């Protein structure tokens, strides 16, 4: 069995590796938003949803 | 459809009588099979051949209308029941609808505002 | 004003090769590269009236 | 122009007070393909309109006025019934694009507010009321297919409703 | 044919066990474990046990029956590639290529040329040879192979003897 | 990957040998499962299952039947596959 | 303009010798639909009138340029059929189509009742003999009683029914004339007169019931796949619907009501059969009972709309459904079997022809606007407005349409092929200008069909 | 509804800066009264339990 390196696959992912590390950081912090309703509940709803993927 | 577990190793004799009716199932198969290999690898063929048991294939479809039929049981007018009843059965839906609509454009207007179209 | 203009481009590129698809031009092998090359500058092309709009 | 709307006047004007960077990328390159491809198209629109020097006339649009109308020709004729017929059908076909400017015009409200949309205008939201209800209840928009003795017939539909709710209260 | 009931039902449990299990030496546990129980029982001579027993062997294979069995390479129907990547031009389009196009790889026409020329030839020893071998009427199931095979050519050959690949 | 004559009397002798049911000595090429080499009836049906995974598993049981000898089983292996031209 | 070139066309392929007859029966055909192009797509405020009644004028017919466009493409498909048989008989032959045209200008262009019909009639007869002879098949001759069996009994009802309008009312032959329209007052001495005049248009235009006509006109075809293109032609022959309802009668509709609901089950259980039959030709020929029930549902309604989806729909079945026939022509010019379970496996043997398949079968569906969707669509939200329940039964029509176009598809993109030694030539240059010929004008269509779907539009 | 401070982080929007991400200060004054005014809406469904609590015991 053998699975060779292309250099075609590399330079594909590699590049899809910026934009899937950096999306959120560029897209959702530049586009105008509408409304946040980030202020209640810290340990029942805010810290559950992280703690939810690592339970 | 298949009632209970699926058909395959179950429900068989145990090498009676049926072991020399299979062995007539490949006898049959093979006379149509050999007619088949001795008009299938000559280079001066060129043309598809007939193959009768798809000829009245199409024939059993196509025709058998008034060959068959011919006694109409009590099952012919359960089918004809699935026949006509559905066209009389809309004559209720759509009366009912329209008689809703027409009223309710005299008395007491539901019209839109803004119905250019028809 | 170039909004408009710049933002037709982008459809207009990726049609570029369905208009000199039916013989056109003499290209066996460059075709499936010309498809690349024609969706590279297009993403160019489609970046520049984004950030007009962020503007 | 004229007949169209439109807005009463564009504002905006550059300010760039927070941060240098690189000042204005869209700015850059707006005065970058302004002349790179920008420039190039309007000299080309500039000679394709000097090599037209001498150019046709056109009388535009035909006038062709009333020609007494099928209200005004009592009994059925088919000598005066032809042309009261035409006169009701170009109406009719004028009437249709009347209210696709308006229609445009509610186009041109969505855009050129935005953000507030149903809570200003006020105009042209009220002006489409008072065109489509009259289109509505006049020019068929239930009388089927258009014919002119049938147009007649709804008119005197809507006037024998009114005229028997009037005497009433 | 009882002896292949129990080598087909065998066959079928030791490729439907790789579904169930995770790892290549849990396989072969459970693997010798299923060898402990038919090697025990075929050993001796049974009329009427054997087939019980075999009517039984439906019984926890269908137990565990479905889930979702491992068919991973190119398998004859069930999942993953069956009859893919296939063009599959057949020998009667070999036939009917164009001149000033045909001209093109000389050697693969020449060749070709060669084959047709030795099946037209043969094909009358073919139906005499194919033809003398019959039970009486029609036949009892089964190929026909050369038996005064001097010279060659099998009575039967060009879609069995000239398949397109993979 | 291209498969030669020679890579199919190599890969299938060497699944062969490394099952430990037989002897290295005892079957090399052209000595048979069914009573020159010594495997059972159980057996039979578990080198045709080691043999295919090695390769390239597409044995039915109609040609598991047929499949006795290894210098058979390697040249029905590579009908299948259409292998070395 | 049109009369007397066609009849010119009549003694062209007497005259000319043996060698020749196809390649003048083409070219002086193309030019002639040319001119038919250039001088009938203008029109005024309302409807003309190119000349005295002999020929009237053009309302809301771009169908009558349709039928000049097939008066070349028939002659392209029946090529390799008719090159075995004799020399005078393919001079009978074309003369024969010739007069299916010729009577097929004249309807479309006499705006009168009395004459339309007359010469409705007169395409009966050339078509009944183009189907009895040279029909591949056997038991043709039930394909030909039947014809003139269901057209015939509820066609003969309008001469008692037209003759009697006229008696009471002026005359309807002028049209533009009959204006002096009374509104039909709902009576049982009218009830019949509604029915007479619907009746003859409800076989040509086939509902639920009274629609056996169709299928055995198709399945006992004329000539293999070719002169099926007429039998399209009337279908959309068909087309006084258009103007006994929005004339004769605009008052009484009532009993238009049972006649929608009879061709709603028209639309479902037509679908629902055309997904088991064997025969190819037949999966063409109940897939264009649905389409042109759609007309059927539309034109009783009466809403404006309506006439706008009908009239676009006449033209794009005229070209897409035809375009079907030449495809099952194909096959069937090879194998000498309609059987879609034999005739199996495409870019095996025909590579380009699987494009074309696809251009042809998608079309049945609605793709980016064509003139099927355009058709469609309008029609559909003009059902709406009628009663809000009917997008329920259309939408399922929507469903069984996919289920026409790539189980058309998938019975042939299986690549295989086994049995089959013949189809080893690809295609002929004229076997491809049929797939272009019917295929482009639809393509040219998509971007202004303004000139198409035209009842004052 | 607070309008005052999220007007401030349009004006931080309607100057350009390239790659906009330095300007947490206008974000934090629009959270500080977003953040107020929830807490203006969980003290007014704290008065409506209070009140309740006060008619049920009379």
């Amino acid at each position: 069995n053998i699975n060779e390196n292309n250099p075609l696959l590399i330079n594909s992912i590699k590049r899809l590796l910026i934009g899937s590390l950096f999306a959120g950081y560029i897209i959702s912090n530049n586009i105008p938003p509408t409304t946040i309703p980030q202020m209640t509940m810290p340990y029942y709803l805010k810290t559950t949803a992280l703690i939810v993927t690592i339970l | 459809s298949s009632l209970p577990t699926t058909l395959d190793p179950a429900e068989y004799d145990i090498s009676s009588e049926t072991r020399k009716a299979q062995a007539e199932r490949l006898a049959i198969r093979s006379r149509l099979k050999r007619e088949y290999q001795l008009q299938y690898y000559d280079p001066s063929r060129r043309g598809v051949i007939e193959d009768p048991a798809l000829v009245r294939w199409t024939y059993a479809r196509s025709a058998n209308i008034y060959p068959n039929f011919r006694p109409n049981t009590k099952t012919s007018l359960l089918g004809a029941l699935f026949g006509i009843g559905p066209l009389v059965f809309w004559y209720y839906v759509f009366k009912t609808d329209r008689d809703r609509k027409e009223k309710l454009i005299q008395e007491g207007k539901l019209d839109r505002t803004f119905n250019i179209s028809y | 004003n170039m909004f408009s203009s710049l933002s037709l481009v982008t459809l207009l590129l990726l049609t570029m090769p369905i208009m000199m698809m039916s013989f056109n031009t003499y290209k066996p092998s460059n075709y499936p590269l010309y498809v690349k090359t024609a969706i590279s500058y297009a993403f160019i092309t489609s970046m520049i009236p984004t950030m007009m709009f962020i503007h | 122009x004229x007949x169209x709307x439109x807005x009463x006047x564009x504002x905006x004007x550059x300010x760039x007070x927070x941060x240098x960077x690189x000042x204005x990328x869209x700015x850059x390159x707006x005065x970058x393909x302004x002349x790179x491809x920008x420039x190039x198209x309007x000299x080309x629109x500039x000679x394709x309109x000097x090599x037209x020097x001498x150019x046709x006339x056109x009388x535009x649009x035909x006038x062709x006025x009333x020609x007494x109308x099928x209200x005004x020709c009592q009994e059925k004729d088919v000598l005066c019934m032809f042309e009261a017929e035409m006169q009701w059908r170009r109406d009719y076909k004028v009437d249709q694009e009347i209210v696709n400017i308006i229609q445009e015009r509610l186009k041109a409200c969505q855009q050129r507010e935005g953000e507030s949309h149903r809570q200003n205008c006020a105009k042209e939201l009220e002006q489409f009321t008072q065109v489509v209800k009259a289109y509505q209840d006049r020019y068929x928009x239930x009388x089927x297919x258009x014919x002119x003795x049938x147009x007649x017939x709804x008119x005197x539909x809507x006037x024998x409703x009114x005229x028997x709710x009037x005497x009433x209260x | 044919t009882h002896q292949q009931k129990v080598l087909r039902l065998y066959k079928r449990a030791l490729r439907h066990l790789e579904s169930w299990c995770i790892h290549r030496d849990k396989y072969r546990y459970f693997a010798c474990l299923l060898r402990a129980r038919f090697d025990e029982h075929k050993n001796e001579k049974d009329m009427v046990k054997a087939t019980q027993l075999l009517r039984e062997a439906e019984e926890e294979f269908w137990h565990g029956q479905h889930p979702q069995p491992y068919i991973f390479p190119e398998s004859p129907g069930g999942t993953s590639y069956e009859r893919y990547e296939c063009y599959k031009v057949p020998e009667w389009c070999l036939d009917d290529w164009h001149p000033s196009e045909k001209a093109m790889y000389p050697d693969y026409f020449a060749k070709r040329e060669q084959w047709k020329k030795l099946r037209r030839e043969s094909w009358e020893r073919e139906v005499k040879q194919l033809q003398e071998e019959t039970p009486v009427g029609g036949p009892r199931t089964e190929a026909l192979p050369p038996a005064r095979k001097q010279g060659d050519l099998p009575p039967l050959w060009w879609h069995i003897v000239t398949r397109p690949r993979e | 990957p291209p498969l030669t004559l020679e890579g199919i009397k190599d890969r299938v002798l060497y699944v062969l040998k490394l099952y430990d049911k037989i002897d290295p000595e005892k079957l090399s090429v052209n000595s048979h499962f069914m009573k020159d080499l010594g495997l059972d009836s159980l057996d039979q049906v578990e080198i045709i299952m080691a043999m295919e995974d090695e390769f390239g598993f597409e044995i039915p049981d109609i040609d598991a039947e047929k499949l006795m000898c290894p210098q058979e089983i390697v040249d029905y292996i590579a009908d299948k596959k259409d292998v070395y031209e | 303009k049109y009369i007397i070139p066609t009849i010119m066309l009549m003694p062209l392929t007497w005259l000319s010798k043996n060698n020749m007859i196809w390649v003048n029966s083409t070219a002086h055909s193309l030019l002639i639909s040319f001119t038919s192009l250039l001088l009938m797509n203008q029109f005024g405020d309302n409807s003309l009138n190119f000349s005295l009644l002999f020929f009237s004028d053009s309302l809301s017919t771009p169908l009558l340029i349709l039928t000049m466009w097939l008066l070349p493409l028939m002659l392209m498909a029946s090529q390799h059929h008719l090159s075995k048989e004799n020399l005078t008989r393919k001079k009978l032959f074309i003369t024969m189509l010739i007069s299916l045209q010729l009577f097929l200008i004249m309807t479309f262009t006499a705006m009168e009742l009395i004459l339309f019909y007359i010469l409705f009639e007169a395409t009966l007869v050339p078509t009944l003999i183009i189907i009895t002879r040279w029909g591949n098949q056997t038991e043709r001759l039930n394909a030909g009683l039947y014809f003139l069996f269901y057209t015939l009994a509820g066609s003969l009802p309008l001469l008692v029914a037209l003759i009697y309008i006229q008696n009471t009312v002026g005359s309807l032959n002028f049209l533009m004339l009959q204006y002096w329209v009374q509104p039909v007052h709902n009576s049982w001495s009218n009830v019949f007169m509604w029915l007479a005049c619907m009746m003859a248009f409800m076989v040509k235009m086939p509902l639920y019931g009274l629609h056996l006509w169709l299928p055995k006109a198709h399945v006992e075809a004329p000539i293999a796949g070719s002169m099926v293109l007429a039998a399209v032609l009337l279908k959309l022959g068909g087309y006084g619907m258009l103007r006994i309802t929005l004339i004769l009668n605009p008052m009484t509709d009532f009993m238009a009501y049972p006649f929608i609901m009879l061709s709603l089950w028209g639309m479902i259980m037509t679908s629902s059969i055309c997904l088991r039959q064997t025969d190819l030709k037949s999966l063409i020929a109940y897939s264009s009972v649905s389409h042109m029930a759609l007309v059927i549902v539309a034109i009783l309604i009466q809403t404006p709309w309506s006439y706008m989806g009908a009239t676009a729909l006449m033209i794009a079945h005229g070209l897409t459904s035809s375009m079907l026939f030449c495809l099952a022509n194909s096959n069937y010019e090879r194998i000498h079997s309609r059987t879609m379970i034999l005739a199996r496996g495409l870019q095996t043997l025909l590579p380009l022809m699987a494009t074309w398949w696809l251009l042809a079968s998608l079309t049945n569906l609605a793709l980016p606007p064509t003139i099927n969707l355009i058709g469609e669509l309008f029609v559909v939200m003009s059902t709406f407005s009628w009663s809000n329940i009917t997008i329920i039964l259309m939408g399922v029509n929507m469903v069984i349409t996919a289920l026409y176009s790539l189980y058309m598809l998938i019975m042939t993109q299986r690549g295989k092929y086994t049995y089959h030694i013949n189809n080893i030539s690809p295609s002929f240059t004229r076997e491809n200008a049929l797939m272009s010929l019917h295929i482009l004008p639809l393509l040219l269509l998509t971007l202004n069909p303004k000139i198409i779907l035209g009842p004052l539009y | 509804y607070c309008a005052h401070y999220l007007i401030r982080f349009l004006k931080c929007k309607r100057d350009s800066f390239p790659n906009f991400l330095a300007c947490k200060h206008e974000r934090h004054d629009w959270d500080y009264c977003e953040h107020l005014d929830y807490v203006k809406r969980m003290k007014e469904f704290e008065r409506e339990r209070r009140l309740l609590q006060r008619k049920k015991r009379r």
